[PDB]
């Protein structure tokens, strides 16, 4: 369990751009999720993506 | 026993397999299981339907959280691309809607990789694509990475739009507000935007022009910066998903965004 | 090039205003010919003076005043609110109208179509004179006397009373002009709330939560039916009515919320699973969970003291960014950061837990860099991270903060005595300031700030009142009464009590504990406190019950209430029910010290004759 500090993907990046204005309401398209270095194989994860519920 | 049913019809000629098919499909969807669907698909060879269903829960997938709906676009490309295979308008329109949910993903963590410049160029590939995504989706983030990098023009067309939908939904809008008070505050005049030539007649075009301003030639775009190509020298051309690239940016990734293919040694 | 148009008038009004052009946009309205010839002709008339009441809707306008030193008694009052005069005129030519059209018989839609407008604008006028802007006082007759400003001053009541009368005189033809009309019945309800006709109030707010669906409005008049029933305890129908109304809607989580509180209140809060989980299957399987979801089930468990949970869950009811609750979701994050345990900001600290509060207050900070600026909680909550660093010297940058906190509500010791007695706008930064007097070890002027925060509140009057009336209704302080999630002034009498604890009269301390305990049933601290005032007075029989609540409210998450309950039976002389206390201690706490020697072998010795 190292990952509950998910905050910081916009923690020293918001302080540059928040600081001025209320433009939060246009960020909501931006995803919570960021992305990682791994290749995905095309049938490999779609089980394990389908198999949550 | 679909599995022996399929194989009962087709021994016995029973043409009417693709009604049974159906059935067996519709009972896998109300089943939800799209696993054993495709399964069964490709064990019988069925490529473009399967793509079309495939993607009937890819687009419910998509409008909460659409990770897997890109995923889902870039097997599907795979499916048609193995239709080639199987043989021995729908031919790009498959691709269309693969490469539709490309852009996306690296124009949103691009202020995670914090090179802004490249956000633009990726925001304003979307344009074309506003059937697959709304354009209240892709418009913030372009005003966003307008305002980011300090330049305006574009910001203003997009802002412009976006207060139109706002309009057409209410027949009060935060959007009207940040529009009105960046442009009181600051100068909404668009920046230097023209910065490449045309290989062929010379004209300076738009970094995100899909075609050439004065000869109307269409350029391969960059698979992960986005600029539109003009050098086929620094130009890297994937042989699997059919895409190209810029070969300063491609050196650094060891796959291919699309297809992330292994390279062969 | 053609000033006779005015619909380009109309437009360039709207942008000079909402470019914050006000006196140009007013003079633009003022120049049109048609302010004081087809049917038309008429409404546009009207319609520039709708303009002129948006543009001047929000512009704080005085009580006009006479200049030998009096209020000018022959000047009106609303003269002052110019947008009020302006819909009075509105109002006044829309009827006239009306009749002038009453015997035309032109093409009959037009007629249904303009049959509902004034209804419109009538209760817009009603809004504005119950929503009121009487200006801060001047400072030019402050700095002339003490006492010609006061009797000068005894004019803006009246003004204030005036205009209240005239909005109960908007109700009846508000109503009347359209029953269809929601927002009309809405606004009635609430000014017959504010008068006391309690009767009109609950016809009313039922007539709304009837007929009102697609809209959730319909919330605003629930509270109100959630305090018009609970103001006296008389009615406990809302919380049918509530079920009723989530029978029609699941996805009406603002309703959601009141309920939860309401429930928390009445200590019956287990059972608002019955309501949550369907709404939870409301949603179609395979989608993520609805952030106003999110939140409500996050608020369930904070109000379950699940606080490690309610973190989680508050973050996913952030995503996406811009949604209403998103600054509430982030405003309960970061009071569960400041305030993780029952244990809230007031108390005392007496190594390894202030490294541990340290981390929470970079996060806290982190988190609260995401709230706007322009959102005004922001400053509010940027001093409440400084009280959560607990620094000795940033208690000075804190109370400067809450005391910019007054300044930003109004639009040495002088500066914040003269924050200290002005008007009573801003709860939250009024405690902050109590926390400030309090940690700086100030104990008089903290009692001060939170006796003026009380009297704004009008629990003040009960203290002395309740000893000569139990010497000789215990009315529920219709403060605390409200069900919504403004949790400050429960936090403030709270604070008081942990004052009277400090200071030891727990006379009034009790007193006012009973008070809120009476109103809440879901506030555990207040339990725990009380059941500790009883064993100062070694009068554990009340503390039992107390601390049996506190240990269903805290669900058997602690062992502190283990020993305190235990030993409160064991002096209490049955120690018959704390034997299974004990081992319902043990069970899961299975190393909690000094129970398997203390308790039940002196409880085994009781038992003995
Ligand atoms: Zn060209
Ligand atoms: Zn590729």
């Amino acid at each position: 369990l190292n990952e509950l500090d998910v905050a910081n993907s916009w923690d020293k990046l918001l302080r540059m751009m928040r600081s001025e204005y209320d433009m939060s309401c246009l960020t909501s398209c931006l995803a919570r999720e960021l992305d990682e270095d791994v290749a995905w194989n095309p049938e490999m994860l779609l089980v394990q993506l389908t198999s949550d519920m | 026993m679909w599995n022996r049913a399929i194989a009962l019809a087709k021994e016995h000629r029973l043409e009417d397999v693709g009604q049974l098919l159906e059935k067996y499909a519709k009972y896998l969807i109300h089943r939800e299981r799209l696993t054993e669907a495709i399964e069964l698909y490709r064990k019988a060879g069925k490529h473009d339907e399967a793509a079309t269903l495939l993607a009937q829960l890819g687009k419910r997938a998509a409008l909460r959280d659409a990770l897997k709906a890109k995923k889902f676009y870039v097997l599907s490309a795979l499916e048609v691309q193995k239709y080639r295979t199987t043989a021995i308008r729908t031919l790009d329109a498959a691709w269309r809607g693969a490469e539709a949910y490309h852009f996306l993903l690296m124009c949103q963590q691009q202020m995670a990789d914090r090179n802004f410049k490249a956000a633009l160029v990726l925001a304003m590939r979307l344009i074309e694509y506003d059937d697959l995504v709304a354009p209240v989706d892709g418009y913030s983030l372009i005003a966003l990475t307008a305002y980011l990098v300090k330049n305006f023009g574009l910001c203003s067309k997009a802002f412009a739009r976006l207060e139109q939908a706002e309009r057409n939904d209410e027949a009060p809008r935060p959007f009207a507000d940040l529009a009105r008070h960046i442009f009181m505050t600051h100068s909404p005049v668009d920046t230097s935007v023209d910065s490449v030539p045309c290989p062929t007649c010379g004209s300076f075009n738009k970094e995100w022009a899909q075609r050439c301003i004065k000869c109307q030639q269409p350029f391969n775009t960059c698979i992960v910066s986005g600029c539109a190509i003009v050098s086929e020298d620094g130009a890297w051309q994937c042989s699997v998903c059919h895409r190209k690239a810029l070969e300063a940016v491609v050196d650094k990734y060891r796959n291919c965004p699309l297809c992330h293919t292994p390279r062969k040694g | 090039t053609d000033p006779h148009l005015s619909i380009v008038r109309a437009d360039l009004a709207t942008l000079q205003w909402r470019l914050g052009h006000i006196e140009e946009a007013r003079e633009t309205i003022v120049a049109s010919p048609v302010y004081e010839e087809a049917v038309g002709t008429a409404i546009e008339r009207i319609n520039l003076y709708l303009l002129l009441y948006k543009v001047l809707r929000d512009q704080p306008w005085t009580v006009p005043l006479s200049e030998e030193g009096t209020a000018a008694a022959d000047s009106d009052d609303n003269h002052g609110d110019a947008a009020l005069t302006a819909l009075l005129t509105a109002r006044s030519l829309q009827r006239r109208l009306l009749e002038h059209q009453l015997r035309t018989t032109e093409a009959p839609e037009v007629i249904t179509e303009q049959r509902v407008v004034m209804s419109r604008i009538c209760t817009e006028a009603g809004a504005r004179c119950i929503y009121s802007t009487p200006a801060p006082p001047p400072f030019s007759v402050v700095m002339t006397d003490k006492k010609v400003e006061a009797a000068a001053a005894l004019a803006v009541q009246s003004a204030i009373a005036s205009r209240l009368t005239n909005a109960r005189e908007y109700l009846r033809e508000a109503i009347a002009f359209d029953e269809s009309n929601e927002r009309a019945q809405l606004e009635s309800a609430q000014l017959c709330y504010r008068t006391g006709d309690t009767e009109g109030c609950e016809q009313h707010c039922t007539t709304v939560l009837r007929m009102a669906e697609g809209s959730a409005n319909t919330a605003d008049a629930a509270i109100l039916l959630a305090n018009l029933y609970t103001e006296q305890n008389r009615d406990e129908d809302a919380r049918n009515m509530f079920e009723d109304l989530l029978r029609k809607t699941p996805q009406h989580y603002e309703a959601l919320v009141y309920y939860l509180i309401l429930l928390y209140h009445a200590g019956q809060l287990p059972e608002a699973k019955e309501a949550l989980e369907r709404a939870a299957a409301a949603v179609p399987i395979g989608q993520r969970a609805d952030p106003g979801l999110s939140y409500v089930r996050g608020l369930y468990e904070h109000l379950c003291n699940n606080n490690a949970e309610a973190l989680r869950h508050f973050n996913l009811a952030r995503l996406p960014a811009g949604n209403p609750w998103c600054t509430r979701a982030l405003v309960r994050m970061i009071r569960i950061y400041l305030v993780p345990t029952t244990q809230d900001l007031w108390v005392r600290g007496t190594t390894t837990g202030s490294t541990e509060l340290h981390d929470n207050i970079r996060h806290a900070e982190q988190l609260l860099l995401l709230l706007p600026v322009h959102s005004e909680e922001r400053r509010i909550l940027q001093a409440y991270c400084t009280m959560a660093t607990r620094r000795p010297e940033e208690l000075e940058t804190a109370l400067h903060l809450f005391l910019e906190c007054i300044v930003a509500a109004e639009t040495s010791t002088a500066t914040l005595a003269f924050a200290l007695q002005c008007k009573v706008i801003h709860p939250e930064a009024f405690l902050g300031l109590a926390i400030c007097l309090f940690i700086s070890g100030q104990e008089t002027a903290a009692r001060n700030v939170l006796a003026r925060l009380l009297e704004s509140k009008d629990i003040t009057t009960k203290m002395s009142a309740m000893k000569q009336a139990e010497d000789k209704v215990l009315s529920p302080p219709i403060a605390i009464l409200t069900c919504s999630e403004d949790d400050t002034i429960e936090r403030a009498m709270l604070f008081e009590a942990y004052m009277d604890t400090q200071e030891g009269r727990l006379k009034d301390a009790r007193f006012v504990l009973q008070q809120v305990l009476s109103a809440n049933e879901g506030c555990s601290s207040a339990w725990n406190e009380l059941g500790l005032i009883y064993e100062r007075n070694q009068k554990h029989k009340n503390a039992s019950q107390c601390y049996q609540k506190a240990w269903k409210l805290v669900q058997e998450a602690d062992p502190d209430v283990g020993y305190k309950l235990g030993f409160n039976y064991l002096r209490g002389g049955q120690p018959v029910k704390a034997i299974d206390v004990c081992k319902r201690v043990l069970t899961h706490h299975a190393t909690y010290p000094r129970i398997e020697a203390d308790i039940m072998d002196a409880a085994y010795s009781m038992l003995r004759p």
